[PDB]
């Protein structure tokens, strides 16, 4: 319990609910083996490419990283999908989580536009049914994305400065699109990119985890560090419309998927 | 969606419509919010699957419980726990009588317990008022209408939009923060309960400038003292008329000590001092209801 004596509820009984969702939201990093027509190469792909519309339409980070959960658990439920299936299902998980996340999302008809034609309204409409259900209607999870902020919320409660944030992200966007990711719990992966930036003691100062929780995924995570250190890390952008202290809390997109070449190579 | 029976309509929102019905085979009386899909152009309201998402992980008590969601021909039906009366409905009935005061601190108790059950799981109703606090035969009240309840952790931002009934609203939001906080909430609950004890809501205003003038008139019109920030917000203004808080005797009379040092914790201008919901339950007034526990010191 790394979080300080809350006043609105108890410190541990409030982590303790956050770690207790985990346990209940599962994920698997071998749910393509009931796909065989399908490559994790593909989902790669298909997420970088959701994280550009999301660049595009200036949709939160949470936006990305819960259509992001709701893709990969939803193929878990499902089995021989298409790889031409696969833009529709991402698109429609992104619908979902704009609308849930975001207080003005896009309207459905840019949510088709952005998929040149090979997706309309009403396939989205019948698509997003398709998961809500499939889902159990459990859609409230806790995103990587979301470990960070309460990471960085606690590490400066002892708001926070935007430029380390996005650097993080930079690095987490980076894991996501590789599916091996899915075997570490999501606060065991953002505690472990925020220690590729920082240091153990500060990772357990901010998440509780010790050391020998965090070990195994630190390991994995090592060779994209080294690309996301090798190039030096992006800088905070500004966004028309958006209110500069919520702008590093805005989806962005980069050259990634060579990125994740070399990643993989060493 | 063929094992019901619709016995009455309750109500109607914006998102769908609520029925009193009948499980004909097992006879279990259960409300159904009926959501017409051929309606909206954005498939499911926004609004209503942060709801059934938000209730599916919302297992407390004192909230309503979410039995079942159905999907028909263009229709979404959420199929919850009937209870039989509002606390609206409730407090115009009992406003000759007055309601017992073991009743009101029970009431207020449980409310304070589901209250913090959602603040610990992150999360704001943003809407608590009368309508939306149901009660059934034996004593107990649950929180319903999560349709404007939103998830902390990022703080939710406040906009021109249809909110809580502005008669419940705090007094943070009437002058322009930009954030809510768990404290809007409290807020309200201590609204409830002094219209509890009063039979008549605490501050019926008409526009948001007459209901923060209402709330200055019986809690004083507030400083930088009282709430370290006041003067440098959005919509405070120094041409607000100075009044004095006026005391709780002649605002709630049949509240005891116990009862008017709760309420004004509850009402407390600043934000960061409001009582919380798991502080509250702590307090002295509900020490006849609640035995407290060893708390571990380590
Ligand atoms: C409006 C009439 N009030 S009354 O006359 O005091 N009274 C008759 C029965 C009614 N019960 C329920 N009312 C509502 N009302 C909803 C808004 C119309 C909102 C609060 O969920 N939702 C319920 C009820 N049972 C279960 N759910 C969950 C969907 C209370």
């Amino acid at each position: 319990s790394p979080l300080p004596v809350l006043s609105w509820a108890n410190r541990e009984e409030v982590w303790k609910i956050m770690l207790n969702k985990e346990k209940t939201y599962l994920r698997d990093q071998h749910f393509l083996e009931q796909h065989p027509l399908l490559q994790p190469k593909m989902r790669a792909i298909l997420l970088d490419w959701l994280m550009e519309v999301c660049e595009v339409y200036k949709l939160h980070r949470e936006t990305f990283y819960l259509a992001q959960d709701f893709f990969d658990r939803y193929m878990a439920t499902q089995e021989n999908v298409v790889k031409t299936l696969l833009q529709l299902i991402g698109i429609s998980s992104l619908f979902i989580a704009a609308k849930l996340e975001e207080i003005y999302p896009p309207k459905l008809h840019q949510f088709a536009y952005v998929t040149d034609g090979a997706c309309s309204g009403d396939e989205i409409l019948t698509m997003e049914l398709m998961i809500m259900k499939a889902l159990k209607w459990r859609l409230s999870p806790l995103t990587i994305v979301s470990w960070l902020n309460v990471y960085m919320q606690v590490a400066y409660l002892n708001q926070y400065p935007q430029q380390i944030f996005i650097q993080i992200a930079e690095l987490l966007d980076l894991c996501v699109l590789d599916v091996d990711c899915l075997e570490f719990p999501y606060g065991i992966l953002a505690a472990s990119a925020l220690y590729h930036f920082s240091s153990s003691e500060l990772m357990q100062k901010v998440s509780g985890y010790q050391w020998c929780d965090i070990e195994n995924c630190v390991k994995w995570m090592v060779p994209f560090a080294m690309v996301i250190r090798e190039t030096g890390s992006s800088k905070l952008k500004h966004f028309r419309g958006v209110a500069d202290e919520d702008a590093h809390n805005i989806q962005t997109h980069r050259d990634s998927l060579d990125l994740l070449d070399k990643a993989r190579a060493k | 969606m063929e094992n019901f029976q619709k016995v009455e309509k309750i109500g109607e929102g914006t998102y769908g419509v609520v029925y009193k019905a009948r499980n004909k085979l097992t006879g279990e009386v259960v409300a159904l919010k009926k959501i017409r899909l051929d309606t909206e152009t954005e498939g499911v309201p926004s609004t209503a699957i942060r709801e059934i998402s938000l209730l599916k992980e919302l297992n407390h008590p004192n909230i309503v419980k979410l039995l079942d969601v159905i999907h028909t021909e263009n229709k979404l039906y959420l199929v919850f726990e009937f209870l039989h009366q509002d606390l609206k409905k409730f407090m115009d009935a009992s406003a000759l009588t007055g309601i017992p005061l073991p009743l009101i601190k029970s009431y207020l108790f449980q409310l304070l317990q589901g209250l913090a059950f959602c603040h610990s799981h992150r999360v704001l109703h943003r809407d608590l008022k009368p309508q939306n606090l149901l009660i059934n035969t034996e004593g107990a009240i649950k929180l319903a209408d999560f349709g404007l309840a939103r998830a902390f952790g990022v703080p939710v931002r406040t906009y021109t939009h249809e909110v809580v009934t502005l008669w419940y609203r705090a007094p943070e939001i009437l002058l322009g923060c930009k954030y809510y906080s768990t404290a809007v909430d409290i807020w309200s609950l201590g609204c409830i309960f002094a219209e509890m004890v009063t039979r008549r809501a605490l501050f019926p205003g008409d526009s948001e400038i007459d209901q923060l003038f209402r709330i200055f008139r019986t809690l004083g019109t507030p400083d930088e003292v009282v709430w370290p920030g006041v003067t440098s917000m959005p919509d405070y203004k120094p041409s607000f008329p100075k009044w004095a808080r006026q005391d709780f005797s002649k605002v709630v009379p049949p509240l005891d000590e116990d009862g008017r040092s709760l309420l004004s914790q509850m009402l407390h201008y600043d934000p960061n001092k409001r009582i919380s919901a798991k502080a509250a339950l702590a307090h002295p007034f509900f020490q006849d209801v609640t035995k407290p526990v060893p708390h571990l010191r380590l």
